[PDB]
Protein backbone atom coordinates (compact mmCIF):
# COMPACT_ATOMS: atom_id res chain seq x y z
CA UNK A 1 0.00 0.00 0.00
CA UNK A 2 2.64 2.62 -1.54
CA UNK A 3 1.21 4.87 -3.87
CA UNK A 4 4.63 5.95 -5.29
CA UNK A 5 5.44 1.88 -5.09
CA UNK A 6 2.52 1.26 -7.44
CA UNK A 7 3.74 3.78 -10.11
CA UNK A 8 6.61 1.85 -10.71
CA UNK A 9 4.76 -0.80 -11.32
CA UNK A 10 2.64 0.29 -14.21
CA UNK A 11 5.53 1.34 -16.11
CA UNK A 12 6.66 -2.35 -15.80
CA UNK A 13 3.72 -3.70 -17.54
CA UNK A 14 1.21 -6.57 -17.03
CA UNK A 15 3.16 -9.08 -14.65
CA UNK A 16 2.13 -10.02 -11.76
CA UNK A 17 -1.93 -9.15 -13.12
CA UNK A 18 -1.37 -11.98 -15.52
CA UNK A 19 0.00 -14.48 -12.62
CA UNK A 20 -2.53 -13.64 -10.74
CA UNK A 21 -5.06 -15.20 -13.53
CA UNK A 22 -2.10 -17.99 -13.79
CA UNK A 23 -2.86 -18.87 -9.97
CA UNK A 24 -6.79 -18.58 -10.48
CA UNK A 25 -5.78 -20.60 -13.21
CA UNK A 26 -4.73 -23.50 -11.61
CA UNK A 27 -7.29 -22.78 -8.27
CA UNK A 28 -10.17 -22.77 -10.37
CA UNK A 29 -8.73 -26.45 -12.34
CA UNK A 30 -7.40 -27.49 -8.97
CA UNK A 31 -10.64 -28.06 -7.53
CA UNK A 32 -11.98 -28.93 -11.06
CA UNK A 33 -10.08 -32.64 -10.45
CA UNK A 34 -12.04 -33.33 -7.14
CA UNK A 35 -16.11 -34.02 -9.34
CA UNK A 36 -14.04 -35.44 -11.80
CA UNK A 37 -12.02 -38.15 -9.06
CA UNK A 38 -14.97 -37.92 -6.46
CA UNK A 39 -18.36 -36.76 -8.31
CA UNK A 40 -18.35 -40.17 -10.61
CA UNK A 41 -22.11 -40.65 -9.18
CA UNK A 42 -24.93 -38.34 -9.44
CA UNK A 43 -26.88 -40.49 -6.98
CA UNK A 44 -26.37 -40.22 -3.23
CA UNK A 45 -26.92 -43.71 -1.57
CA UNK A 46 -27.79 -44.08 2.31
CA UNK A 47 -27.21 -47.56 3.98
CA UNK A 48 -30.05 -49.29 5.49
CA UNK A 49 -30.08 -48.92 9.38
CA UNK B 1 -15.15 -6.68 -14.84
CA UNK B 2 -15.70 -5.45 -17.91
CA UNK B 3 -12.65 -3.51 -17.80
CA UNK B 4 -10.45 -6.17 -16.91
CA UNK B 5 -12.33 -8.80 -19.62
CA UNK B 6 -11.52 -6.48 -22.31
CA UNK B 7 -14.83 -7.21 -23.12
CA UNK B 8 -18.64 -6.39 -23.37
CA UNK B 9 -20.12 -10.15 -23.23
CA UNK B 10 -19.14 -11.41 -20.13
CA UNK B 11 -19.54 -15.09 -19.71
CA UNK B 12 -21.50 -16.51 -16.67
CA UNK B 13 -18.94 -17.41 -14.05
CA UNK B 14 -17.05 -15.91 -11.11
CA UNK B 15 -14.12 -13.23 -12.00
CA UNK B 16 -11.62 -11.68 -9.74
CA UNK B 17 -11.47 -7.98 -10.85
CA UNK B 18 -9.52 -6.12 -8.37
CA UNK B 19 -9.12 -6.05 -4.01
CA UNK B 20 -9.91 -4.22 -1.17
CA UNK B 21 -8.59 -3.04 2.13
CA UNK B 22 -9.17 -0.80 4.74
CA UNK B 23 -7.69 2.55 4.73
CA UNK B 24 -6.39 4.24 8.17
CA UNK B 25 -8.03 7.19 9.52
CA UNK B 26 -5.93 8.71 12.61
CA UNK B 27 -3.08 6.84 12.64
CA UNK B 28 -2.55 7.18 16.61
CA UNK B 29 0.91 6.95 17.73
CA UNK B 30 2.02 6.87 21.73
CA UNK B 31 5.40 5.23 21.98
CA UNK B 32 6.54 7.43 24.91
CA UNK B 33 7.04 7.92 28.80
CA UNK B 34 8.90 11.69 29.77
CA UNK B 35 11.59 10.33 31.98
CA UNK B 36 14.91 11.16 33.30
CA UNK B 37 14.42 15.20 32.90
CA UNK B 38 18.21 16.99 32.77
CA UNK B 39 17.74 20.15 34.95
CA UNK B 40 17.63 23.23 32.68
CA UNK B 41 16.67 25.06 36.05
CA UNK B 42 20.40 24.73 37.46
CA UNK B 43 21.85 26.08 34.19
CA UNK B 44 19.03 28.63 33.93
CA UNK B 45 17.38 29.89 37.08
CA UNK B 46 20.87 29.52 39.22
CA UNK B 47 21.67 32.40 41.46
CA UNK B 48 25.24 32.61 40.49
CA UNK B 49 26.57 32.61 36.93
C1 LIG C 1 13.49 30.24 34.99
O1 LIG C 1 12.49 31.08 35.57
C2 LIG C 1 11.78 31.84 34.60
C3 LIG C 1 10.77 32.73 35.31
O2 LIG C 1 9.92 31.92 36.13
C4 LIG C 1 11.08 30.91 33.61
O3 LIG C 1 10.40 31.69 32.61
C5 LIG C 1 12.11 30.02 32.95
O4 LIG C 1 11.45 29.10 32.07
C6 LIG C 1 12.86 29.25 34.02
N1 LIG C 1 13.88 28.43 33.41
C7 LIG C 1 13.98 27.14 33.70
C8 LIG C 1 14.30 26.23 32.55
O5 LIG C 1 13.81 26.72 34.84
Amino acid sequence: DSTECSNLLLQYGSFCTQLNRALTGIAVEQDKNTQEVFAQVKQIYKTPP
Amino acid sequence: TKCTLKSFTVEKGIYQTSNFRVQPTESIVRFPNITNLCPFGEVFNATRF
